RNA sequence: AAACUCCAGUUGACACAAAAUAGACUACGAAAGUGGCUUUAACAUAUCUGAACACACAAUAGCUAAGACCCAAACUGGGAUUAGAUACCCCACUAUGCUUAGCCCUAAACCUCAACAGUUAAAUCAACAAAACUGCUCGCCAGAACACUACGAGCCACAGCUUAAAACUCAAAG
C-alpha cells in the first residue's frame, strides 16, 4: 500500500544529510518500494530531548517520504532505521491521503431522555 | 480515470537514476503543514 | 507594553531584566512541600547550592514539622543565608501539596527576597508505579 | 401552507423590516405578506421558476416605493 | 435485600474448608 | 372542498444543522499549530468537547493526532509550544479570571 | 389571581356566587360541618380556570363529581 | 494462490490497461495490496469454475464459496497465531455454518452438491 | 525531565503580588484537574472503586447542571407580586 | 516509636514495570473483557430457536518449569495500640502481580431482568425496583434447614471442580 515515513535526521551538514537520505531511499527500493516524493519540513528544535545511539540530541531535520510498498516490507524497513545512527527517530504510518473523509451534514441535537422512571406518585 | 491520472503521476516518482537530483532539490525547498483556524471556521496560514 | 503571566522563553529575547539580569540568570528556590516536612534549597542558574533549610533543621520535630509555622520559619532561615551571598530575586519551584506549600513562600518574602515567578513541579505520573493501598483510617 | 416557503426565503434574504407588526389589527398586512401577494400574482402569469419569479417580485415592490434592504 | 442467607452459607463453607484441612 | 386547509409539508423555516469549526477540513498530525489550539498553555492537557466545541467525530481525530505527534517528535507533552501562544483562541475557558 | 377581581364582580352583578380564593378542604364534601346542617350546596359550578397555581387540576373538579354537581369548564 | 503480478478485480476489466507502464501495472497488482484483495480473486475463480451464473452471488452455491474462502483465510491466520482464541471461534462456527449450507443443498439440488464438493475439495460427512 | 524547564505550570508575579499569583496558579491546576488527580494518586484506587466514583461524579454533574438550568429559568419570577391582595 | 542516616535535596544519565489529560465520549467483542504509539493479519451465519450425551473460550486467585524485577504486596518479623490484638495504624521483606510454555476452569462470572418477532390500546398495575403485555422456543424452579454436604461417576484437576441426595428436626422460613 501507500505509506509515509516521518523521518527525523540528525543535525548535520548538507553533504552528510544528502548521503543519509540517499542511503535511506536506496534501502526502500531494495525491499520493493516505489518512492513518490521527498518533502523537507526544515530543521527545527525537538519538542523534548531525544537520546539515540548514545547521543543526546536537541535539534534535527524533519523529512517526509511518500512511497508505495508491500505489507511485508514495512517490518524489514523498521529494523534498518534502528541501526542507522544518523536517524534519531523514524516511524512509518499509512498515508493520510488514502483515507476518504465521509462528508458531514452537521451536528444533530440530542433531546433529553424521557420515560426513564415510571409515572407513579412516590 | 483513476488509472489515467496515475499514469501521469508515475513520471514524477523518484528513481535510482534521478535519486541524487531529487535529494538536493528537497534540501532547497520546504513544505509547511501548519495552519490555524478561527471561531468562524476560517483557515489562517502563517506569513513566513 | 502589556503584562503577561507567561514566563519569557530563552530562545526569544525579552525586555524583562531584574537588577540587570536575564530571567535565566536568576537563582532558583526549590521547595518540597511534603505532608510531614518542608525542605527549601536555593541554587543559582548554574545549579550551585547557596542555602538549605528545613523544618527539621530549625528545631521542629515529629508532627510539629508539618505546620505553616515551621515552613515559614524555614523560609526565613533560607532567605537569611542566601541574602548574605547577594541574592535578591528568585524563581520559586514548589513540589508537593503539603501544608508548607504557601507558608514557606511567605518566609522567603520576610527575609528580603523577591519572588518574580512561581513554578509547580509536582510529580504526576501518566499511568507509573502503583501507590500503597488505601488506609482504613 | 404553500406561502410558508415564500416567507422563509423573504426573511432570510431581507428579514423583518423596520415596520413593526400590529397583531391587534386583524386586517393588518406586513411587508412580507405584501411580498407574498405579488409573488403569487406573478405566479398566475405563468412563470414556473422560483429564482426569476422571486427576483421579479422584489423589483415590483421597489417600484411601488417599498424599502427592501437585503441582509448583505 | 439482606445477606442473611449468604451468611449461613459463609459459615458452612468456612467450617467445611477448615474440617478438610484437619482431616 | 376548501383550499384554505393546511398541507402535509416539511418545515420550511427549519435552519441548517450547525457544524464544528473543523467540519470538512483534514486534521493531520504534522499540523502542530492546529493541535496546540486544543491544549492547556500550562499543562499541555487536552481539552474536552465542552471547551473546544468540536463534535464527537472531530474531537477523536484531534486526540489521536496529538498522541501520535507527541511520541513521534513533533509536539511537546507537558506544555504548549510558546510559538503558538499568540494564535486565535477558539476554546471556551478563562483561567486568570 | 390576575382575574380574581373581575370574576368576583361578575358574580355580584348577576346575583351569583364566586370562590376565587384558596379552596379549603371540605367546602363541598364536609360542608354541613363547616357551614351548618341545613346548608344548600351549589346546583352548578363554572370553572373559568380548571388548574391551580401549581398546574394541576382544581380539587373542586373531583369534589363536585363526588357530590353529584354538574360542572362547566374552560 | 493467485500470483502477485495479478491485477486487481476492479482494474483488470477497464480498457487500455493492457498497454501501460510496468510501474503502473505493479501498483495495481496484488503485490501492493492487502490480503483481502487476493481473496476477492480466489472467490472469482471458484465461481467461474463451479457456479453456472457467476453474476448471481446470493444463491446458496455462491454463499458456500464465499464462506469457504473465509475459512481458508482463518486457517492461514491461525497457522501463525496459535493463541488467538477469537479467530479460532470464527473458524469453528464458519465450518458449522458451511455444513448447514451443504445439508440444505444436498436436499434440494444434488446435481450441484456434487459439483461444489468436487470443485472446493469438500467431503460431506454425516454427523454422528 | 526531557522537556524544557520553567515553561510548564509557571506563573509570573505582577508588582510583587505573590498572593494573587499563587491563587492564579492554584486555579489553573484545579481547572485542569491536576489537584484532584494528585490527591487520588496518593493511595491506590482500585478499578471497582474508581468506576463507582466516576459514575457518582457523572450523575452529580447531570443533576447539578439541570437544577441550575431551572434556577436560571425561574429566576425571572423572583420579582414582586403583581397581584398583591388577590 | 521503630527504621534509615554509602541518607536527603539540585542537576545529568537511565526499564522485559505501569499506561495522566482527552472520556461531560458510550464505542468494540459471544461472554470474560478491552481506554499510550505504529504496522501486519482480522472481527461467523441472506429466517429464527437449538446440545448439562459434545467442541472451543472463560476476571482474579492458584499449580508446574525457565526468566525479569521499579513499585505494590498475602505470609512473616519489628514498633505501637489494647484487659488481650494472632486485627485496624507505621516500617521492612517474601510468595504473587509481569514475560514464555502448559495446567487449573471458579465469581455478587449480577445490567441477579433469556433468544427471535411485535405492541402502547384494554383490566396499566399487590409492594419495592428499571411501566404493563402478546406470539414462539429452549433452559430452570416447586416449604425451611440438613446441603456450594455424603455416596457414586468423570476430569493433567489429589486440602480440587462439576453433577448431587437421604435419615432425624421445625411451623415456620422468606
Ligand atoms: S460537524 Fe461536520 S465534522 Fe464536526
Ligand atoms: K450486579
Ligand atoms: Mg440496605
Ligand atoms: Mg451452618
Ligand atoms: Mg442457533
Ligand atoms: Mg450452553
Ligand atoms: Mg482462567
Ligand atoms: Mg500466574
Ligand atoms: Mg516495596
Ligand atoms: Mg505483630
Ligand atoms: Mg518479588
Ligand atoms: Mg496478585
Ligand atoms: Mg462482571
Ligand atoms: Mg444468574
Ligand atoms: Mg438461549
Ligand atoms: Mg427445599
Ligand atoms: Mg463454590
Ligand atoms: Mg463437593
Ligand atoms: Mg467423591
Amino acid at each position: 500500500p501507500r505509506y509515509e515515513l516521518a523521518l527525523i535526521l540528525k543535525a548535520m551538514q548538507r553533504p552528510e544529510t544528502a548521503a543519509t537520505l540517499k542511503r535511506t531511499i536506496e534501502a526502500l527500493m531494495d525491499r520493493g518500494a516505489i518512492v513518490r516524493d521527498l518533502e523537507n519540513l526544515g530543521e527545527r528544535a525537538l519538542p523534548y530531548r531525544i537520546s539515540a545511539h548514545s547521543q543526546q540530541h536537541n535539534r534535527g531535520g524533519y523529512f517526509l517520504v511518500d512511497f508505495y510498498a508491500p505489507t511485508a516490507a514495512v517490518e524489514s524497513m523498521v529494523e534498518h532505521l534502528s541501526r542507522d545512527i544518523d536517524v534519531i527517530r523514524g516511524n512509518i504510518v499509512k498515508h493520510p491521503l488514502t483515507q476518504e473523509l465521509k462528508e458531514c451534514e452537521g451536528i444533530v441535537p440530542v433531546p433529553l431522555a424521557e420515560k426513564l422512571y415510571s409515572t407513579k406518585k412516590r | 480515470r483513476e488509472v489515467l491520472q496515475l499514469q501521469e503521476e508515475v513520471k514524477n516518482f523518484i528513481t535510482r537514476e534521478n535519486l541524487e537530483a531529487r535529494v538536493e532539490a528537497a534540501l532547497d525547498s520546504r513544505k509547511n503543514y501548519n495552519w490555524a483556524i478561527t471561531r468562524e471556521g476560517l483557515v489562517v496560514r502563517p506569513q513566513r | 507594553t502589556k503584562f503577561s503571566i507567561y514566563p519569557p522563553i530563552p530562545g526569544e529575547e525579552s525586555s524583562l531584566r531584574w537588577a540587570g539580569k536575564k530571567f535565566e540568570e536568576i537563582p532558583i528556590a526549590h521547595i518540597k512541600a511534603s505532608h510531614n516536612n518542608t525542605q527549601i534549597q536555593v541554587v543559582s542558574a548554574s545549579n550551585e547550592p547557596l542555602a538549605f533549610a528545613s523544618c527539621g533543621t530549625e528545631g521542629f520535630r515529629n508532627a510539629k514539622k508539618g505546620t505553616g509555622i515551621a515552613a515559614q520559619t524555614a523560609g526565613i532561615a533560607a532567605a537569611a543565608r542566601a541574602k548574605q551571598k547577594g541574592v535578591i530575586h528568585i524563581r520559586v519551584v514548589v513540589k508537593g501539596l503539603g501544608p508548607g506549600r504557601l507558608s514557606a513562600m511567605h518566609g522567603l518574602i520576610m527575609g528580603g527576597l523577591e519572588v518574580i515567578s512561581i513554578t509547580d513541579n509536582t510529580p504526576i505520573p501518566h499511568x507509573g508505579c502503583r501507590p500503597r493501598k488505601a488506609r482504613k483510617l | 401552507y404553500h406561502e410558508d416557503r415564500i416567507r422563509a426565503k423573504f426573511y432570510s434574504v431581507y428579514g423583518s423590516g423596520q415596520r413593526a407588526f400590529d397583531l391587534f389589527n386583524p386586517n393588518f398586512k406586513s411587508t412580507c405578506q405584501r411580498f407574498v401577494e405579488k409573488y403569487t400574482e406573478l405566479q398566475k402569469l405563468g412563470e414556473t421558476d422560483e429564482e426569476k419569479l422571486f427576483v421579479e417580485t422584489g423589483k415590483a415592490l421597489l417600484a411601488e416605493g417599498v424599502i427592501l434592504r437585503r441582509v448583505g | 435485600k439482606n445477606v442473611l442467607k449468604i451468611r449461613r452459607r459463609k459459615m458452612n463453607h468456612h467450617k467445611y474448608r477448615k474440617l478438610v484441612k484437619k482431616t | 372542498s376548501n383550499e384554505d386547509l393546511p398541507i402535509s409539508m416539511e418545515n420550511p423555516y427549519k435552519e441548517p444543522l450547525k457544524k464544528c469549526i473543523l467540519c470538512g477540513k483534514h486534521v493531520d498530525y504534522k499540523n502542530v499549530q492546529l493541535l496546540s489550539q486544543f491544549v492547556s498553555p500550562f499543562t499541555g492537557c487536552i481539552y474536552g468537547r465542552h471547551i473546544t466545541g468540536l463534535c464527537g467525530k472531530k474531537q477523536k481525530e484531534i486526540t489521536k493526532a496529538i498522541k501520535r505527534a507527541q511520541i513521534m517528535g513533533f509536539m511537546p507533552v507537558t506544555y504548549k509550544d510558546p510559538a503558538y501562544l499568540k494564535d486565535p483562541k477558539v476554546c471556551n475557558i478563562r483561567y486568570r479570571e | 389571581r390576575q382575574f380574581s377581581y373581575l370574576i368576583e364582580n361578575m358574580a355580584r352583578d348577576c346575583g351569583e356566587y364566586a370562590h376565587t380564593r384558596y379552596f379549603r378542604g371540605g367546602m363541598l364534601t364536609n360542608a354541613r360541618l363547616l357551614f351548618g346542617p341545613t346548608v344548600r350546596l351549589p346546583d352548578l359550578i363554572i370553572f373559568l380556570h380548571t388548574l391551580n397555581n401549581i398546574f394541576e387540576p382544581h380539587v373542586a373538579v373531583r369534589d363536585a363529581a363526588k357530590m353529584n354537581i354538574p360542572t362547566v369548564g374552560i | 494462490d493467485p500470483p502477485p503480478s495479478t491485477l486487481l478485480k476492479d482494474y483488470q476489466n477497464v480498457p487500455g490497461i493492457e498497454k501501460v507502464d510496468d510501474v503502473v501495472k505493479r501498483l495495481l497488482s496484488l503485490e501492493m495490496a492487502n490480503k483481502k484483495e487476493m481473496l476477492k480473486i480466489k472467490q472469482e475463480q471458484f465461481m467461474k469454475k463451479i457456479v453456472a451464473n457467476p453474476e448471481d452471488t446470493r444463491s446458496l452455491e455462491a454463499r458456500i464459496i464465499a464462506l469457504s474462502v473465509k475459512i481458508r483465510s482463518y486457517e492461514e491466520h491461525l497457522e501463525k497465531h496459535r493463541k488467538d482464541k477469537a479467530h479460532k471461534r470464527y473458524l469453528l462456527m464458519s465450518i458449522d455454518q458451511r455444513k448447514k449450507m451443504l445439508k440444505n443443498l444436498r436436499n434440494t439440488n444434488y446435481d450441484v452438491f456434487e459439483k461444489i464438493c468436487w470443485g472446493l475439495g469438500i467431503e460431506y460427512t454425516f454427523p454422528p | 525531565a526531557k522537556h524544557l524547564k520553567f515553561i510548564a505550570r509557571t506563573v509570573m508575579v505582577q508588582e510583587g503580588n505573590v498572593e494573587s499569583a499563587y491563587r492564579t496558579l492554584n486555579r489553573i491546576l484545579t481547572m485542569d484537574g491536576l489537584i484532584e488527580d494528585i490527591k487520588h494518586r496518593r493511595y491506590y484506587e482500585k478499578p471497582c472503586r474508581r468506576r463507582q466514583r466516576e459514575s457518582y461524579e457523572r450523575c452529580r454533574r447531570i443533576y447539578n447542571m439541570e437544577m441550575a438550568r431551572k434556577i436560571n429559568f425561574l429566576m425571572r419570577k423572583n420579582r414582586a407580586d403583581p397581584w398583591q391582595g388577590c
